C-alpha cells in the first residue's frame, strides 16, 4: 500500500514561499508558524494572511450582521447569560410574522431581520471582491469567484429575491441554528412538497454528484500519487503516466474518460449547478408554481398507490359537516 | 441518551412508503399501567323508586335517575375527580343541596359538557366516549391543561423550576419548544388554533399554479402560517404519542382519499370538538373559578389534545365506561 | 387566471424543465465531453496497409485546439497529434482486437504494461523562480527533515524478497511544495545509485521496506542523466519501473490473486 | 479504437478471479469475471423491473414503482407481485454493485495504480446496505426498505423522515448534510483553483504550484496542499454516508421519538432547567 496517500511519513521544512501579487504584498500580516501534526495530512504552514480593504470590509459588515442577530437572540432569553448558552440553537432573528407585503416591517417584527440580511449581503459582496481580486492579483483565472457568485446568488434567492417576487418579506430565511432549519419545512409545506420540485431534484443530483466526483477524483489522484498525479498543473501542460493511467482506469471501467484538466471542469460545473439549479427552483416557486406535487400530478409524473387503511374522504366536504 | 431495541412498528400506508407507528415497548407498557389506574365501573344498582327530581331539591341535570343510580354517579364522580378530597370538595357536609362551594357549580357544567361530548361529538369519541376521569385522572385540576400562554411542566402535578415559571421571561423559548415536541418553532399552536375557531390550519394551495388574486403581496397569508400549522402538528403528534404518518402520507399532506388515514378524519373532528369545549364550556368558567385558578390574563384553564389523550392515540388505550354510566351520554 | 399559465395547456415551469435539460446536455456533450478529448485523440487502430479514413466523427468530437503559454518559455497545444512510434516489446495473446498483449522480454526494462512511462518532456521541472524543483538535500541545503520523523539516510532498503538491496543516501524534495518525493540509495552488488518514489517506501525506523520489486531488480532501475537533477520524463521512468513490479516482480503476480 | 497512449497498457493480468478466461476488452470496456457477473446481475435486475412494472398501473418513468412487502411478511419471502420482485431486484442490485467494485480492483491492478477508487465506491454500497438490509434486519422486516421508483423512493424518504417529526434535528443527519455541503463547496474550490492556474486568460502564462498555495494562504490564511486536497475531498465525500449511516441506523432501532426531543440530553440538564 502507498502509505503516502494516508499521511506524510517524512515531513520536509524549508524557507516559506511568497508569490508576489500585482498589488497588496504589503497587506500580508503575521509570521508563518508550523504544526507537526497538521503536516501529517496537509501543509504544516499556517499563515500569513492577506488583509486588504475587501476582507476588512467583509468582517466589518459581517460582524454587524452577527451582532444584530446575537443581540436579538439575547433578547429572546431576556438577556440571561445561562439561558442564552443553554437555548442557543433554539434562538433566532425572524422575518416578519405578520403580512406587510413588501413594506418595511417594524423592528420588533421583521425589521431587525431585514437589517441583518442587508449587512450579511454587503459582507458577502465584499468577500467576493476579495476572492475575485486576489485571483487577478496573482495572475489567475477567476473561476473560483464565478462559482462563489452562484452560491451568493442562491442565498439572495431564498433571502430576498423570492420574497420580492411573491411580494412578502415573511418568506425569508430566519437567522438561527434550528430556526433556519424550521424554515425548510415551512417552505416545503407551503409549496406542496419540495421533493416534487424538479429543480430540487436537479440540485440534489448535482450535490450527490459532487460527492461522487470528489470521492472518485480524490481517490483517483491518490491511486496515482506514486506517479506524481497530484502535480496536476504540469500533468495538464505535459501529460504523464499518472493521468494516462487515471484516464484508462475510467475508460476501461465506464467506457469513457476525461483529462486531468477537464475533470476539474466537470467538478466545477457540478458544484456550480447545485446552486444554479436551486436558484432556478426558488425563482419558480410561488412565482409560477404554487404546489409542486399537484404540478407533477398535472403533468402526469406523480406516482399513485392503493390505500392500505381505508381511503378517507375529507370530513369538511361531508354533508352537514361544520366549518 | 438512546432507546434500546427492539422497536414496535406498525403499517399505516401502502407497502414501501415507510408509514406507520414506531413505539418503544417500555414506554407503551408504562403508559398502559398509568392508564390502567382507571377505576373499575361501580356495581350496577336496581332502578327502583321515584326520580331524584322528586326526591332531592337541587338536581338539574341528573333528575331522571333514581336515588341509588344517582348516588352511584356521585361516588364515581368522587372517584374520578376528587378521590383525595372526597364528597365535601364540592359539597357542604350539612346541606348537599347548597352551591356555596364553587366546585359544585363547575361540576354541574362539567356534567353538561361531558354529556355533550358523548352525545354531540360521537364523530370523535365514538362509542368509547369520555368520563370525568378521561381528563381529571383523579384530581380537581386536570394534569394537562393550557392557558393563553405556554406553561411548564406540561403536567401541572410536577413542581416547576424557576425558569419554567411563566413569570420568568428567560424561559419562554423552552416553554414553547416543549409544547411543540422540542422544535424551535416560534408559535403557540394552542392559542392560535385550539382556543377558538378564528384560524385555518390548512396552508397548502389546492392548485398546481398560483391563482391570480391570492398569490401576491398582502393577498397572501404570511409564511408564518405554515410554521404555525407545523407547530400544531408537532404538538398534536406528541400529544397522541405518534408521528405524522399516523394520519398523513407525507407525499401530500393536503390530500385526503388514499393520501390520509381514517385517523386523520377523526383528528379533524377532534379539532372541532376541542374548539367547542373551549369556547362554549371551559373559557366561560373563569367567572365561576377563584382567581388562583386563572391564568395571568384572567383565563380559565382550557383543553387541548393532550388533556384527554395524554400521549396515547386513544385516551386510556380505548378504555370505556359508556355503558356503565349511560347518564353521561349519549343522551337520547 | 393562474400565474405561469400559457396557451396550449402549458405553463412556464414546464417550459423551463425542457430548457434546463437542454442547457445540461449542451454543456455536458458539446463542451465537457470535448474537453475530455484534448488527450489521446484521434484514436488509433491496426491498418497493415496505407489507408486514409479521417471520418467526420473524428473531427466533430474534438474541441478547437487551445494553447498554454508556459511560465518558463515555450507553448503547448492540445489536442495535437502524438503518435508513439516507440517499439513495444508486446505480442498478441489471441486474434481478436480485444485480446490483451503479453510482454516478449523483461517488462520492467522494456517498460510495458504497468511499467510503461509517458513521453513527457525531457526538461527539468522548475520552481516559480526557475530553479530545479525536485532535488536532493545535498543540493537543497536550506531544506530539512521535520523534527520527529525518521531520517532514512544510512538505513538499508529491503526488497520484496527480504534481502537488502542497498543503502539510502539522500532524499529528493519538492522545493515548490516542501514535500519529499523520492529517496536515493546505493545499489548493492552494483556500482550505481537509484531513486525510488516515497509512495513505494514503507518507512520504518530501522529500514525501508519495498515490496514492489525484488532485490535483484533494483540493478535495472532507470538511471538519471545528471546526478542532482531529474527531468519530467525520468521521473516517469523511475516511478513506472517500481509500479511494473507490482504485476511483474514474479511470474505469480500477474495471475489471479484468488 | 484505442487512445493514442493506450496500447502499451493493455497487457494481460491483474485479475482477482478467472485469470485469462475473461481477461480482455469489448470496445473500451474491460471485461473480467466481474464484468461478466455485473452484466448478469444488471440484465436480470432490469428484466425483473421491466416485468414487475408491466404488471403495475403505469409505464410513465417517473410514476413506476416496485415496492417491498408489507411489514407482516417480516424477513421471509413474499409473493412476487407483493414484494417478491422487489426482493429479487435488491439481490441483483447488490450483486451488480459488488461486481462493479471488484472489477475496478482488477482494472486498478492491471494498471499498477492504488485501489483507492473501488475502496471509495464501497461507501455508497455500504449505505445502500444500511438502508435496504441492515436497518430492515434490525426492525425485523424487509418492508422497512425503500421502493424502486424515481419519485416513489422520495415518498419513502419523506415519510421516513417525518416518522421522527423533524428529521433535520437528527444529529447523524446534521453531520451528513454538513459533509454534503462542504464537499460540494470544496469541489468547486478545487476545480476552480486548478482551472484558474492553467487558464489565467488573455494570453497570460500558466502559473505554478507556488501560485496555487499562495491563493488560499492569502484568502483564508492556509493552504492544505495539492496532494492533501485530494485526500481531504475523498474524506469529506465518504463521510457524507459514513456519518449519515449512524443517523439512519439509529432511527427506530435506537430511538423511537421525534429527533428534536433527543436534544433534551442538553436542554433538560437540571443545572440550567
Ligand atoms: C436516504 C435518501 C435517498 C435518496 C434521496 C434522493 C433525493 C431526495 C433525490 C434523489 C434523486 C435521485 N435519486 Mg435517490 N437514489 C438513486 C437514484 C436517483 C436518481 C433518480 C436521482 C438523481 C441521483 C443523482 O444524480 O446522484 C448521483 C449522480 C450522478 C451525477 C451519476 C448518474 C446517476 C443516474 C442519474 C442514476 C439513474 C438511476 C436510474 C433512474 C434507475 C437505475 C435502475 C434502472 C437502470 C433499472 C439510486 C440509484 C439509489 C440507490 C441505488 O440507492 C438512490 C437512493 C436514495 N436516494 C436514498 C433512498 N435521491 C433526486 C431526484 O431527482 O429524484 C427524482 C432527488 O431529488
Ligand atoms: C421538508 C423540507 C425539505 C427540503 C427543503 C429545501 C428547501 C426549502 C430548499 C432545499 C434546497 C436543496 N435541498 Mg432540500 N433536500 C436535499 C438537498 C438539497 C440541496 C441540494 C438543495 C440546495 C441547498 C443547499 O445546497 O444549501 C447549502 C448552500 C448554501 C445555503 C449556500 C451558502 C453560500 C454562502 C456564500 C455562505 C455564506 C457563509 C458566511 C460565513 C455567512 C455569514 C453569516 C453572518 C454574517 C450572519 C436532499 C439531498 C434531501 C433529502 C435527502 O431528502 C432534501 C430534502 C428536503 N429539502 C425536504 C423535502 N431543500 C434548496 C433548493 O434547491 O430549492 C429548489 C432550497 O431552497
Ligand atoms: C422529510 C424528510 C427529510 C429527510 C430524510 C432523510 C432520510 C430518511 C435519510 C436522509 C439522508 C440524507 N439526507 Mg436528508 N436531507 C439532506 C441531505 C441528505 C444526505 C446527505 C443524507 C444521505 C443520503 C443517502 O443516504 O443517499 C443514499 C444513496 C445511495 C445508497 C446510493 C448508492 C449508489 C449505488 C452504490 C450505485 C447505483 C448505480 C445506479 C443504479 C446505476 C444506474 C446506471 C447508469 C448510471 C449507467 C439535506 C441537505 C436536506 C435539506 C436541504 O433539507 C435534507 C432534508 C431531509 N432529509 C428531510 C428533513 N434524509 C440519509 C441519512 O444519512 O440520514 C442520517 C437517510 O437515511
Ligand atoms: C455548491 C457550492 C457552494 C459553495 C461555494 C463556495 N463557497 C465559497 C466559495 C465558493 C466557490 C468561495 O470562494 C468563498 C471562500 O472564501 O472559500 C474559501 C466561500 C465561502 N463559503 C463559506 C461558507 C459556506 N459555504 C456554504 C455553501 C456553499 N459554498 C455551496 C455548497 C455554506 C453552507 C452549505 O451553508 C457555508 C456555511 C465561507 C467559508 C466562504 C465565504 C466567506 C464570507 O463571505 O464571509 C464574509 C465575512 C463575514 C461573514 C465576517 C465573519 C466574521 C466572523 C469571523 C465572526 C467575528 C465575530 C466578532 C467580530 C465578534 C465580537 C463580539 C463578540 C465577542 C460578542
Ligand atoms: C460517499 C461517496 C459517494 C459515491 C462514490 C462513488 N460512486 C461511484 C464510484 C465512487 C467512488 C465509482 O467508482 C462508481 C463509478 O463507476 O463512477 C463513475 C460509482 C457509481 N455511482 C453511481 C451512482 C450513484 N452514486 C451515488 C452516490 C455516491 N457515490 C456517494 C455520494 C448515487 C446517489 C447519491 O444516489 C448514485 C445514483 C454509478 C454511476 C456508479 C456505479 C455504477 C454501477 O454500479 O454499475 C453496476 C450496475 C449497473 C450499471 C446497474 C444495476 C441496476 C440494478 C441491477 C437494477 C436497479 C436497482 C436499483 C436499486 C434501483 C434504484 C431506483 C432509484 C429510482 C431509487
Ligand atoms: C437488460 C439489459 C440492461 C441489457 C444490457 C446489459 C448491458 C449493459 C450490456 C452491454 C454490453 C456488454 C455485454 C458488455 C461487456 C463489458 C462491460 C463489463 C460493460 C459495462 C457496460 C456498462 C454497465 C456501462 C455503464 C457504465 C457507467 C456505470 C457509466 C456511468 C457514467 C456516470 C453517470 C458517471 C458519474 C461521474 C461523472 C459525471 C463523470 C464524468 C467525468 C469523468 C469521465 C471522470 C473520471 C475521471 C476522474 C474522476 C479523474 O480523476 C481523472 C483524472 C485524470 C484523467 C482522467 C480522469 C477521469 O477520467
Ligand atoms: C363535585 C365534583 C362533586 C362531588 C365530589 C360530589 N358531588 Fe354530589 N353533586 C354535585 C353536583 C353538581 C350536583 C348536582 C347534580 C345535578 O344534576 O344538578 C350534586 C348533587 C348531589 C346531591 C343532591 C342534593 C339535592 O339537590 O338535594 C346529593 C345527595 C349528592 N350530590 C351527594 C354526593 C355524595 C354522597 C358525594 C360523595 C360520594 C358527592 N355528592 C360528591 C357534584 C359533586
Ligand atoms: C376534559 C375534556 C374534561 C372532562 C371530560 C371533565 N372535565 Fe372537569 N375540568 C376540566 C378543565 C380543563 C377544568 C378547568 C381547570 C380547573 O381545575 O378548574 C375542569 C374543572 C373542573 C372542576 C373544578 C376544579 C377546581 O378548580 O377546583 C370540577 C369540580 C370538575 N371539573 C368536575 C368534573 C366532572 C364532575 C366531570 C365529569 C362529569 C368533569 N369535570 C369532566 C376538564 C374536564
Ligand atoms: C392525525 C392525528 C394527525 C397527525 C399525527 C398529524 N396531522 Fe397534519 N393534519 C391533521 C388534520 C386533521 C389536518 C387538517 C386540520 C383542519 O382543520 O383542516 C392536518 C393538516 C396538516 C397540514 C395542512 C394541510 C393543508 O391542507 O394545508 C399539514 C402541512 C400537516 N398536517 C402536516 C403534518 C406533519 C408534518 C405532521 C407530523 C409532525 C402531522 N401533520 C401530523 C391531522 C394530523
Ligand atoms: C377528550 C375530551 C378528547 C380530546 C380533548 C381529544 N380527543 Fe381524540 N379521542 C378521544 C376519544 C374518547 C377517542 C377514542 C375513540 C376510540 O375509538 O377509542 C379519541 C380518538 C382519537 C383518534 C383516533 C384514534 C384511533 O382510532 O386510533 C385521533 C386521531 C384523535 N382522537 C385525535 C385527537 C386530536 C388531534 C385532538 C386535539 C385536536 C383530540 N383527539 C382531542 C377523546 C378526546
Ligand atoms: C433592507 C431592504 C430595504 C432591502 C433588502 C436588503 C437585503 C439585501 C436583504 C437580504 C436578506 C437575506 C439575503 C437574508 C438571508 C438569510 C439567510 C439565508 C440565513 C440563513 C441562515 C442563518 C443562520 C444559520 C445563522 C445563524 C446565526 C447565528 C448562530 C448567530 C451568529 C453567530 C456567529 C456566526 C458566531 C457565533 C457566536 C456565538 C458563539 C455567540
Ligand atoms: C459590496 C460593496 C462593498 C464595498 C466596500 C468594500 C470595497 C472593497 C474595495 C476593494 C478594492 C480592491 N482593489 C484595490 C484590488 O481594487
Ligand atoms: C442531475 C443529473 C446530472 C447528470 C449529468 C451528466 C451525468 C454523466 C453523463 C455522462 C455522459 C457520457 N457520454 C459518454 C455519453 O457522453
Ligand atoms: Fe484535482
Amino acid at each position: 500500500a502507498d502509505y503516502q496517500t494516508i499521511y506524510t511519513q517524512i515531513q520536509a521544512r524549508g524557507p516559506h514561499i511568497t508569490v508576489s501579487g500585482e498589488w497588496g504584498d504589503n497587506d500580508r500580516v503575521g509570521k508563518p508558524f508550523y504544526s507537526y501534526w497538521l503536516g501529517k495530512i496537509g501543509d504544516a504552514q499556517i499563515g500569513p494572511i492577506y488583509l486588504g480593504a475587501s476582507g476588512i470590509a467583509a468582517f466589518a459588515f459581517g460582524s454587524t450582521a452577527i451582532l444584530i442577530i446575537l443581540f436579538n437572540m439575547a433578547a429572546e432569553v431576556h438577556f440571561d447569560p445561562l439561558q442564552f448558552f443553554r437555548q442557543f440553537f433554539w434562538l433566532g432573528l425572524y422575518p416578519p410574522k405578520a403580512q406587510y407585503g413588501m413594506g418595511i416591517p417594524p423592528l420588533h417584527d421583521g425589521g431587525w431581520w431585514l437589517m441583518a440580511g442587508l449587512f450579511m449581503t454587503l459582507s458577502l459582496g465584499s468577500w467576493w471582491i476579495r476572492v475575485y481580486s486576489r485571483a487577478r492579483a496573482l495572475g489567475l483565472g477567476t473561476h473560483i469567484a464565478w462559482n462563489f457568485a452562484a452560491a451568493i446568488f442562491f442565498v439572495l434567492c431564498i433571502g430576498c429575491i423570492h420574497p420580492t417576487l411573491v411580494g412578502s418579506w415573511s418568506e425569508g430565511v430566519p437567522f438561527g441554528i434550528w430556526p433556519h432549519i424550521d424554515w425548510l419545512t415551512a417552505f416545503s409545506i407551503r409549496y406542496g412538497n419540495f421533493y416534487y420540485c424538479p429543480w430540487h431534484g436537479f440540485s440534489i443530483g448535482f450535490a450527490y454528484g459532487c460527492g461522487l466526483l470528489f470521492a472518485a477524483h480524490g481517490a483517483t489522484i491518490l491511486a496515482v500519487a506514486r506517479f506524481g498525479g497530484d502535480r496536476e498543473i504540469e500533468q495538464i501542460t505535459d501529460r504523464g503516466t499518472a493521468v494516462e493511467r487515471a484516464a484508462l482506469f475510467w475508460r476501461w471501467t465506464i467506457g469513457f474518460n476525461a483529462t486531468i484538466e477537464s475533470v476539474h471542469r466537470w467538478g466545477w460545473f457540478f458544484s456550480l449547478m447545485v446552486m444554479v439549479s436551486a436558484s432556478v427552483g426558488i425563482l419558480l416557486t410561488g412565482t409560477f408554481v404554487d404546489n409542486w406535487y399537484l404540478w407533477c400530478v398535472k403533468h402526469g409524473a406523480a406516482p399513485d398507490y392503493p390505500a392500505y387503511l381505508p381511503a378517507t374522504p375529507d370530513p369538511a366536504s361531508l354533508p352537514g359537516a361544520p366549518k | 441518551c438512546f432507546e434500546p431495541p427492539p422497536a414496535t412498528t406498525t403499517q399505516t400506508g401502502f407497502r414501501g412508503l415507510s408509514m406507520g407507528e414506531v413505539l418503544h415497548p417500555a414506554t407503551v407498557k408504562a403508559k398502559k399501567e398509568r392508564d390502567a389506574q382507571y377505576p373499575p365501573a361501580l356495581a350496577a344498582v336496581k332502578a327502583e323508586g321515584p326520580p331524584v327530581s322528586q326526591v332531592y331539591k337541587n338536581v338539574k341535570v341528573l333528575g331522571n335517575l333514581t336515588e341509588a343510580e344517582f348516588l352511584r354517579t356521585m361516588t364515581a364522580i368522587t372517584e374520578w375527580v376528587s378521590p383525595q378530597e372526597g364528597c365535601t370538595y364540592c359539597h357542604d357536609e350539612n346541606n348537599l343541596a347548597s352551591e356555596a362551594k364553587y366546585p359544585y357549580v363547575v361540576a354541574r357544567r362539567m356534567l353538561e359538557m361531558t354529556r355533550a361530548i358523548n352525545t354531540n361529538w360521537t364523530q370523535h369519541v365514538a362509542q368509547t366516549g369520555v368520563t370525568c376521569y378521561t381528563c381529571h385522572r383523579g384530581t380537581p385540576l386536570p394534569p394537562y391543561v393550557r392557558y393563553l400562554e405556554p406553561t411548564l411542566p406540561l403536567n401541572n402535578r410536577e413542581t416547576p423550576t424557576h425558569v419554567e415559571r411563566v413569570e420568568t421571561r428567560s424561559g419562554y423559548v423552552v416553554r414553547l419548544a416543549k409544547y411543540t415536541a422540542y422544535s424551535a418553532l416560534n408559535y403557540d399552536p394552542f392559542t392560535m388554533f385550539l382556543a377558538n375557531d378564528k384560524r385555518q390550519v390548512r396552508v397548502v394551495p389546492q392548485t398546481a399554479l398560483p391563482l391570480v388574486g391570492v398569490s401576491r403581496g398582502k393577498e397572501r397569508r404570511p409564511l408564518s402560517d405554515a410554521y404555525a400549522t407545523f407547530a400544531l402538528m408537532m404538538s398534536i403528534s406528541d400529544s397522541l404519542g405518534t408521528n405524522c404518518t399516523f394520519c398523513h402520507n407525507a407525499q401530500t399532506f393536503e390530500s385526503w382519499g388514499k393520501k390520509s388515514t381514517p385517523q386523520r378524519a377523526i383528528a379533524w373532528w377532534g379539532i372541532r370538538m376541542v374548539r367547542d369545549l373551549n369556547m362554549n364550556y371551559l373559557a366561560p368558567l373563569n367567572a365561576s373559578l377563584p382567581a388562583s385558578r386563572l391564568g395571568r390574563q384572567g383565563e380559565a384553564p382550557q383543553a387541548d389534545c393532550r388533556t384527554c389523550h395524554q400521549g396515547v392515540t386513544k385516551p386510556l388505550f380505548g378504555a370505556s365506561r359508556l355503558k356503565d354510566y349511560p347518564e353521561l351520554g349519549p343522551i337520547k | 387566471m393562474y400565474h405561469g399559465a400559457l396557451a396550449q395547456h402549458l405553463d412556464i415551469a414546464q417550459l423551463v424543465w425542457y430548457a434546463q435539460w437542454l442547457v445540461i446536455w449542451t454543456v455536458v456533450l458539446l463542451y465537457l465531453r470535448r474537453e475530455d478529448r484534448r488527450e489521446g485523440y484521434p484514436l488509433v487502430e491496426p491498418l497493415g496497409l496505407v489507408k486514409l479514413a479521417p471520418e467526420d466523427g473524428q473531427v466533430y468530437e474534438l474541441p478547437y485546439p487551445k494553447t498554454f503559454v508556459l511560465p518558463h518559455g515555450g507553448t503547448v497545444t492540445v489536442p495535437r497529434r502524438r503518435p508513439e512510434t516507440r517499439e513495444l516489446k508486446l505480442a498478441q495473446t489471441d486474434g481478436f482486437e480485444g485480446a490483451p498483449l503479453q510482454p516478449t522480454g523483461n517488462p520492467l526494462v522494456d517498460a510495458v504494461g504497468p511499467a510503461s512511462y509517458a513521453e513527457r518532456a525531457e526538461v527539468v521541472d522548475a520552481t516559480v523562480d526557475g530553479k530545479a524543483k525536485i532535488v536532493p538535500l545535498r543540493v537543497a541545503t536550506d531544506f530539512s527533515i521535520a523534527e520527529g520523523d525518521v531520517d532514512p539516510r544510512g538505513l538499508p532498503v529491503v526488497a520484496a524478497d527480504g534481502v537488502e538491496a542497498g543503502t539510502v543516501t539522500d532524499l529528493w524534495v519538492d522545493r515548490s511544495e516542501h514535500y519529499f518525493r523520492y529517496l536515493e540509495l546505493s545499489v548493492a552488488g552494483s556500482a550505481r545509485t537509484a531513486l525510488i518514489p516515497l509512495g513505494f517506501c514503507d518507512v520504518k525506523k530501522d529500514k525501508i521496506v519495498v515490496t514492489s520489486i525484488l532485490s535483484e531488480q533494483f540493478a535495472n532501475v532507470p538511471r538519471l542523466q545528471s546526478r542532482d537533477q531529474i527531468t519530467l520524463r525520468e521521473e516517469d521512468k523511475v516511478s513506472a519501473y517500481y509500479a511494473g513490479g507490482l504485476l511483474y516482480a514474479t511470474p505469480e503476480r500477474a495471475e489471479s490473486l484468488l | 479504437a484505442l487512445l493514442s497512449f493506450e496500447r502499451k497498457y493493455r497487457v494481460r493480468g491483474g485479475t482477482l478471479i478467472g485469470g485469462d478466461l475473461f481477461d480482455f476488452w469489448v470496445g473500451p470496456y474491460f471485461v473480467g469475471f466481474f464484468g461478466v457477473s455485473a452484466i448478469f446481475f444488471i440484465f436480470l435486475g432490469v428484466s425483473l423491473i421491466g416485468y414487475a412494472a408491466s404488471q403495475g398501473p403505469t409505464w410513465d418513468p417517473f410514476a413506476i414503482s416496485i415496492n417491498p412487502p408489507d411489514l407482516k411478511y417480516g424477513l421471509g419471502a413474499a409473493p412476487l407481485l407483493e414484494g417478491g420482485f422487489w426482493q429479487a431486484i435488491t439481490v441483483c442490485a447488490l450483486g451488480a454493485f459488488i461486481s462493479w467494485m471488484l472489477r475496478e480492483v482488477e482494472i486498478s491492478r492491471k494498471l499498477g495504480i492504488g485501489w483507492h477508487v473501488p475502496l471509495a465506491f464501497c461507501v455508497p454500497i455500504f449505505m445502500f446496505c444500511v438502508l435496504q438490509v441492515f436497518r430492515p434486519l434490525l426492525l425485523g422486516s424487509w418492508g422497512h426498505a425503500f421502493p424502486y421508483g424515481i419519485l416513489s423512493h422520495l415518498d419513502w424518504v419523506n415519510n421516513f423522515g417525518y416518522q421522527y417529526l423533524n428529521w433535520h434535528y437528527n444529529p447523524g443527519h446534521m453531520s451528513s448534510v454538513s459533509f454534503l455541503f462542504v464537499n460540494a463547496m470544496a469541489l468547486g474550490l478545487h476545480g476552480g483553483l486548478i482551472l484558474s492556474v492553467a487558464n489565467p486568460g488573455d494570453g497570460d502564462k500558466v502559473k505554478t504550484a507556488e501560485h496555487e498555495n499562495q491563493y488560499f494562504r492569502d484568502v483564508v490564511g492556509y493552504s492544505i496542499g495539492a496532494l492533501s486536497i485530494h485526500r481531504l475531498g475523498l474524506f469529506l465525500a465518504s463521510n457524507i454516508f459514513l456519518t449519515g449511516a449512524f443517523g439512519t441506523i439509529a432511527s427506530g432501532p435506537f430511538w423511537t421519538r421525534g429527533w428534536p426531543e433527543w436534544w433534551g440530553w442538553w436542554l433538560d440538564i437540571p443545572f440550567w432547567s
